[PDB]
């Protein structure tokens, strides 16, 4: 408190949090439940990555 | 300007800019229309093209 300081840890964290790579895309082939929970995501990500209408394509860009 | 012993027949083509009228009857064709889709093509030193 006694001094404000010259930088904001909040801003530094939030500005880095936008430069970390996207995680990997796993696919469990040992449990049916996880297998489906990942294939659902696979189809959602294809849609989001190839549908012109949305801006999410341009974001994944 | 003396006639050589042979005549000649000359051929030309000519181009004409014209306006036109197109008549198409009712319900003449069936158009099937699919969803539009996007894919990236390049990434140059400065910009990204889709």
């Amino acid at each position: 408190m006694k001094v404000q300081g010259s930088v904001d840890r909040r801003r530094l964290q939030r500005r880095i949090a936008g430069l970390l790579p996207p995680p990997a895309r796993r696919l469990n082939i040992s449990r049916g439940s996880e297998f489906t929970r990942d294939v659902r995501g696979l189809v959602e990500e294809h849609a989001q990555a190839s549908s012109l209408s949305a801006a999410a394509v341009w974001r994944a860009g | 300007k003396i006639h050589p012993g042979v005549a000649m027949t000359v051929v030309r083509t000519d181009e004409i800019l014209s306006e036109n009228i197109l008549f198409s009857s009712r319900a003449s064709t069936s158009m099937f229309i699919g969803t539009p889709n996007v894919s990236r093509r390049e990434a140059r030193v400065d910009a990204v093209t889709f």
